[PDB]
């Protein structure tokens, strides 16, 4: 219930943070190459 | 009446014309700090260069590195004792150099920092190599953003400028040219180059500065020159918050008249970044596009030109206008997006290639502009 | 005074609405989250 | 035709400078790629640690 | 005599016709790393190439030995030195 939805939302924000980190790494690598 | 306000036309460049440009960058230029609380910041050259790398402009422009200027080359303007003290001084032994520092006007408003000689030599070498490549005719434009510090006198370093590489560049251009027109955009008056070339005809030290309560305290409409240099000192003092349209309407007539009468063979165009909105000390309200319209108009003639850097007490706006001007020099318009770089997080909260004007009291009444244009035309017809 | 103050923005609303419509954020600024959505939180943005 | 001894020696010196610059560029690029990688890994570590700490604190409060 | 420059040693070798390869520049010396061995200069200046170069220290030692070995006589050189001093303007 409340615990499950809290866990799901926290996992969603963690996944968004991880995707942001991956995007920053991709941009840094493109800057490396250029 | 001579001044006439006109709407700001969109940027247009000739596609048929091809221009060669030799950008100059010394990677070690942006590593010397004036102090903790000093407006001068050499980092802007490095950030601008990173921007030009990221925008893809390298595929249509030439870029090299200028060898540092030798001491004898650097002494083409300044006195022997001045350069000797500037080399011998260090932030750690000024106790034995107190009298020399007092005499040379250094330490209080312009302080001694390690690597000072390296920075001065880098700027001087950039200017001298740009002038030398201009003489050889290989490159039509010799961009040297590192230098442009035009506040250095013959024996004094006032206005945060220790060495005036513009004088050396003009000298090495004059070794093969009879008349070179010098254009200033820095808010402060170009006291150093003006004093150096105040008694000569072979140069046209045109300026666009602001008159008021400042450190230079020069740049009046009265000063026109001595000897053969009479009426050869064009000054256009202005006031607070001159906007883009009126700045263009002031610049274009005057430059057109100079090119029609003076007829120079090369142009030493200063491109100081302290004439923009949001500056630390500059009172103007010019936007980046207004800062680049002057350069585009100068370029449209089709003569060799040496673009230099100079002042600019902020970093992001100065870098943005410098990269925009470099792009415009290639007959290429740069998009508003600032592609990611190591110093991306600097560029404000807008993250767009634009500097936006602020609301300041536009003291520049049209009557003042008409009067100054009439005076300039009267003193210019004598050439 | 009210009339002139309102006219000074009505005369250029025609181009301001076009500038607002054509606005497009760069793809790689939202990651840094410096684009404060406080105006978007309160709907103060003029888009649309 | 480029057969001059002094010109050839100067060309060799310039090519040595070019090759050292190319080596230094590659070394610095690899180093700062490694720097970006370690920063990114540390960012992920801190994000996961804060996630788990927040979950534990929420469980403790509840 | 390693405190001197590359130009002096190269001109010394040219003048005395010594059979010693030109010294490697300091930057050229530092070029030779593991990855630095894949560059054109190092791959063309190490093995099987008559244009091989050697470090500055050994050439400096060779030039020092040849300079100390080369005896001098004042009568042959002092007038020549004076003539060269009074001739450099021409
Ligand atoms: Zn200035």
């Amino acid at each position: 219930p409340e615990l499950q939805v809290y866990y799901s939302k926290i996992a969603a924000i963690r996944d968004y943070k991880l995707h942001r980190a991956y995007q920053r790494q991709k941009y840094e690598l493109s800057c490396i190459n250029t | 009446m001579v001044y006439e306000a006109t709407p700001f036309d969109p940027i247009t460049v000739k596609p048929s014309d091809k221009r060669r440009v030799a950008y100059f960058y010394d990677a070690d230029v942006g590593n010397y700090a004036y102090g903790a609380g000093h407006p001068m910041k050499p980092h802007r050259i490095r950030m601008a260069h990173s921007l030009i790398m990221n925008y893809g402009l390298y595929k249509k422009m030439e870029i090299y590195r200028a060898k540092p200027a030798t001491k004898q080359e650097m002494c083409q303007f300044h006195t022997d004792e001045y350069i000797d003290f500037l080399s011998r001084v260090t932030p750690d032994n000024l106790e034995m150099f107190k009298r020399e520092s007092v005499k040379f006007n250094v330490g209080d408003d312009c302080p001694v920092f390690d690597g000072l000689y390296e920075y001065c030599s880098i700027s001087g070498g950039g200017s001298m190599e740009g002038a030398a490549r201009l003489n050889r005719g290989k490159c039509d434009v010799a961009v040297n953003y590192a230098g442009g510090l035009h506040h250095a006198k013959k024996s004094e370093a006032s206005g945060f400028c220790y060495l005036n590489d513009i004088v050396l560049g003009i000298i090495e251009l004059l070794r093969y040219h009879p008349r070179v027109l010098y254009i200033d955009i820095d808010v402060h008056h170009g006291d150093g180059v003006e004093e150096a070339f105040y008694t000569t005809d072979r140069v046209m030290t045109c300026s666009f500065h602001k008159y008021g309560e400042f450190f230079p305290g020069t740049g009046e409409l009265r000063d026109i020159g001595v000897g053969a240099g009479k009426n050869y000192a064009v000054n256009v003092p202005l006031r607070d918050g001159i906007d883009d349209a009126t700045y263009r309407s002031v610049f274009e007539p005057v430059i057109k008249k100079i090119m029609e009468w003076y007829q120079p063979s090369a142009v030493v165009l200063q491109c100081g970044g302290d004439s923009l909105s949001g500056d630390r000390l500059g009172c103007f309200n010019l936007s980046m596009e207004g800062h680049a319209n002057c350069v585009n108009y100068v370029k449209s003639f089709g003569i060799p030109m040496m673009v230099v850097g100079g002042g600019g007490y902020t970093m992001r706006n100065v870098a943005r206008t410098w990269c925009f001007e470099t792009g415009l020099l290639n007959n290429v318009v740069l998009d508003k997006d600032l592609p990611y770089n190591e110093y991306y997080e600097y560029y404000g909260p807008d993250y767009k290639l634009s500097v936006r004007p602020s609301n300041m009291f536009n003291v520049n009444t049209p009557e003042y502009l008409d009067k100054v244009m009439t005076n300039i035309f009267a003193n210019l017809e004598n050439t | 005074t009210i009339y002139e103050r309102l006219l000074e923005i009505k005369q250029m609303n025609e181009r301001v609405t076009k500038e607002i419509n054509t606005r497009s954020t760069v793809t790689f600024a939202k990651d840094l989250d410096l684009l404060s959505s406080q105006l978007s939180e309160m709907g103060l943005d003029f888009v649309g | 035709q480029g057969d001059n001894g002094q010109y050839a020696r100067q060309v060799r010196d310039l090519e040595e400078e070019r090759d050292l610059e190319l080596v230094r560029l590659r070394l610095f690029e690899e180093y700062r790629v490694s720097r970006s990688g370690i920063e990114f890994q540390e960012d992920i570590e801190k994000a996961k640690a804060e996630h788990e700490k927040l979950i534990k604190l929420c469980k403790e409060r509840l | 005599f390693e405190e001197y420059t590359d130009a002096f040693l190269r001109r010394y070798k040219d003048h005395f016709q010594l059979d010693v390869p030109d010294n490697l520049t300091l930057q050229g010396y530092l070029l030779g790393s593991k990855l630095g061995a894949k560059t054109y200069s190092y791959k063309r200046n190490t093995q099987g190439q008559h244009d091989k170069r050697i470090h500055k220290r050994d050439l400096a030692n060779v030039v020092r030995r040849h300079f100390d070995e080369h005896s001098i006589k004042e009568t042959d050189c002092i007038p020549q030195f004076i003539y060269k001093v009074k001739n450099q303007k021409k």
